[PDB]
């Protein structure tokens, strides 16, 4: 499996890579369209990529942490693998984020809000310590962050 | 001031980019990325996104080469 | 996160009256001299409703939308109670004259709307010599739930003849109301990506009919719009 | 320079969320039982990882004399400890699947129709701003469904009684917000999302708006009939407007909708009857839609209750703000 599938890694990684960078935004109806449309272009119909990247064990753990079971939540969850550009969450239902932090929790981290007395301060601390960081009420992109 | 229009990248050039990562079958791939990127312009896509696309392929393909290699090392044992 | 609510005229006549009486207190309806006076208070509530519901039909029902506050109603009641808190020999007569000028006279400047306004006040409190529609309004005595009972006797279908408007208008308004809901239903289905119309629309034929109309319109009388007119004494 | 990510609950995803609640709501047994099982399967997934943890170690630690080591001979005894828990887990995995379906599956036909409802009213915003509603509040009222369930019945018979009783509650919370005019819209678009069987075959597409044959009829209607015949041929031909005898009466009735020809009553779809009125008589549409929606919802009147505040205060709480 390693032999014949790592030979299919290149296309495996193509597909996978593409999803994250582009379909981070779209809804599952639109996403699935492009999944199939590019999968068929590859000719690699099977080995659907959600099970590929994150194994059985991982999925259950994130359930365990109080992630929504929803597949979109699975999809979004795997987008946290993106680290090069910062991921931005729309989370009207806090749980997605809550999970994120919670899995984060017994690990170095911090949390603040857009409009906050301590905002600039905290930020500076976070960077020097390299404490991983989250922010709550991002009305838009802060110029400061560019 | 002289205005420069910098929008987009030339398709001919955008094929060359993936290939040039060799220096730092392949041909079907180098061509493929373009077409996927062309397909993303449907929603809207930028050269920065196109680039972002590449780095994750390189990086994560490189990662899993090694995560499979470490895997195979135990298999050998 | 909000308990979102509308603040409007109730749609049905009954509904207007429902709110009116649901909101109305019991004891104000029920007094020692229980019916003679309270009988006039319901006629007010019925009066009030009409005016709000004519507004459905415009321009011809009413020239403009007039903001008939619920205060006008409560104000009218405050009045009625007052005149009626006088011992006896309370006169219908200048109720309607005061009501006309103080409460609703501010609302309307228009002769023809004043005209119609008068008509409704005259109707409910009379003095002419030259009680409401019978099937829709069987009369009631003092007791508060008897008044409420009338509302169930009132039909769910409310119609121009109970207003005194022409029958054929119902059709007119239903045509439009129908078209609007369909329209608004058509809107629901998709989210438009959107596009630059400035480069395209002006190029597009949308402005072009206007031009083609005009072409034909003056070709015989091309001389007319061409010809110089003598500025004259 | 950023990855735009959006979690918006899918109907697929949402349904299961509801389900979870409903499970707790019906019976506390089902949730405590269902859940605890799944945790042990995860724990056993952990202990499975601990089995396969040992394997890496053995080959690596010494790299020689593997046969000699007694710690290796011990790992054999540890294979048994793993296999015990494995067999426990196989058994536990198989037992529940068949049993838990039954429990879990009882609710899902409800939840799907409850999942329809949320995604409809969400669209409501699009025509009118400020027609946007907390997912939380939905659930807070969905909670109200258990609280107010209060039926003595067969559970499979009660599921459908709970959905019906719910729609009414649904409608009225929405209707607080609705402008008088929009109420009608809401009702209709609402009805559409619930049942697409009645609007079977592109009938809707024509209705929404996206004659050498007839003599007796009016000409404004005649342009519209032309439009109609083309779009839906089966229907126009089935209608038998040409006979024009049963139509002669129906046509002349004001309040005609109520008095639809009795021959066709059996044969025609309940909604098609409106498709009739539209092309025939715009006179009656407005009331037509209403009586149609009224009947399909069960509510005699499309308008909600009146407004009186004090009755409305009861529901309120310090947690959310009241907007008028």
């Amino acid at each position: 499996e390693i032999t014949e599938e790592l030979a299919t890694l290149p296309k495996r990684a193509q597909l996978a890579a593409a999803f994250i960078t582009y379909l981070s935004a779209a809804p599952e109806s639109l996403r699935k369209t492009c999944l199939e449309e590019w999968t068929k272009s590859a000719g690699l119909e099977k080995f659907d990529l959600r099970r590929f990247l994150c194994t059985e064990s991982e999925q259950l753990i994130w359930k365990s942490e109080g992630l929504p079971s929803d597949d979109l939540s699975i999809e979004n969850a795997l987008v946290i693998l993106q680290s090069r550009v910062c991921p931005f969450l729309i989370d009207p239902s806090s749980q997605a984020t809550e999970w994120l932090k919670t899995h984060l929790k017994d690990s170095r981290l911090e949390v603040i809000n857009q409009q906050d007395s301590n905002f600039i301060t905290a930020l500076e601390l976070a960077v020097r310590f390299g404490k991983t960081l989250i922010i709550q009420e991002m009305d838009g992109v802060e110029p400061v962050l560019y | 001031c002289q205005v420069l229009w910098m929008e987009g990248w030339s398709n001919s050039s955008m094929k060359k980019i993936p290939e040039m990562l060799f220096s730092e079958v392949d041909p079907d791939f180098l061509k493929s990325f373009l077409l996927i990127h062309e397909s993303c312009k449907a929603y809207g896509a930028t050269p920065s996104q196109y680039m972002t696309f590449l780095h994750v392929y390189s990086a994560i393909s490189s990662s899993k080469k090694k995560e499979l290699l470490k895997r195979q090392s135990h298999l050998q044992a | 996160s909000s308990l979102k609510i509308t603040y409007e005229s109730p749609p049905g006549l009954k509904k207007n009256l429902m709110r009116t009486y649901e909101s109305w207190t019991p004891e104000q309806i029920s007094k020692k001299d229980n019916t003679h006076r309270a009988h006039a208070l319901f006629s007010l509530a019925w009066f009030h409703a009409a005016c709000q519901e004519r507004r459905n039909y415009i321009p011809q029902g009413w020239t403009k939308f007039y903001e008939f506050s619920l205060s006008d109603l409560r104000a009218g009641y405050n009045i009625i109670d007052r005149l009626f808190d006088g011992a006896k020999d309370v006169q219908w007569e200048f109720v309607h004259g005061l009501l006309e000028n103080a409460i609703y006279g501010g609302r309307i400047d228009n002769y023809f709307d004043l005209r119609v306004l008068q008509s409704y006040l005259k109707q409910f409190f009379n003095s002419s010599v030259i009680i409401f529609p019978y099937s829709v309004s069987l009369p009631q005595s003092c007791s508060i739930l008897d008044y409420r009972a009338v509302i169930e006797k009132i039909p769910e279908d409310d119609k121009p003849s109970f207003f005194g408007l022409p029958a054929n208008i119902a059709r007119s308004s239903q045509r439009m109301i129908s078209s609007q809901v369909i329209s608004q239903l058509r809107i629901l289905g998709r989210s438009i990506t959107a596009g630059s119309k400035f480069d395209r629309e002006i190029w597009s034929n949308e402005l072009s009919p206007v031009l083609n109309l005009w072409k034909k319109l003056n070709q015989n009388s091309n001389l007319i719009h061409q010809k110089v007119p003598p500025p004259n004494d | 320079i950023v990855t735009e990510v959006n979690f918006t609950t899918t109907r697929s995803g949402l349904r299961g969320q509801l389900l979870a609640l409903t499970i707790q709501h019906e019976k506390p047994d089902l949730e405590e039982q269902k859940t605890k099982l799944l945790q042990q399967e995860e724990d056993k997934k952990i202990q499975l990882a601990k089995l396969e943890e040992s394997l890496l170690e053995t080959l690596a630690t010494s790299q020689g004399n593997i046969l000699e080591n007694k710690d290796l001979i011990e790992s054999l005894n540890q294979t048994k400890a793993s296999s015990a828990l494995i067999q426990e887990s196989l058994k536990e995995s198989y037992k529940l699947q068949i049993s838990l379906d039954q429990e879990r599956d009882a609710y899902l036909p409800l939840a799907e129709s409850a999942s329809k409802m949320y995604f409809i009213i969400s669209d409501l915003s699009k025509i009118n701003n400020m027609y946007r509603f907390s997912l939380a509040a939905f659930l807070r009222l969905f909670q109200r469904a258990l609280q107010n369930k209060q039926d003595s019945e067969n559970t499979e018979q009660r599921i459908q009684s709970l959905i019906s009783s719910l729609q009414h509650m649904v409608y009225e919370y929405i209707c607080r917000c609705l402008f008088k005019a929009d109420q009608l819209m809401f009702a209709l678009h609402f009805v559409r999302g619930m049942h697409p069987e009645l609007f079977q075959e592109n009938e809707w597409d024509t209705f929404t708006g996206v004659d050498q044959l007839p003599s007796w009829i009016d000409q404004e209607r005649s342009w519209a009939v032309a439009t109609l015949k083309i779009a839906l041929p089966s229907l126009y031909q089935t209608l038998c407007f040409e006979d024009a005898a049963l139509w002669r009466t129906y046509y002349n009735n004001s309040m005609c909708e109520q008095e639809f020809p009795s021959i066709l009553a059996k044969k025609v779809s309940l909604f098609q009857q409106i498709l009739v009125v539209q092309v025939l008589r715009p006179d009656r549409l407005q009331s037509a839609m209403a009586l149609f929606a009224c009947k399909t919802l069960g509510l005699k009147e499309v308008s909600p209750l009146p407004l009186n505040l004090k009755r409305l205060y009861k529901e309120t709480l310090e947690i959310e703000p009241i907007l008028i």
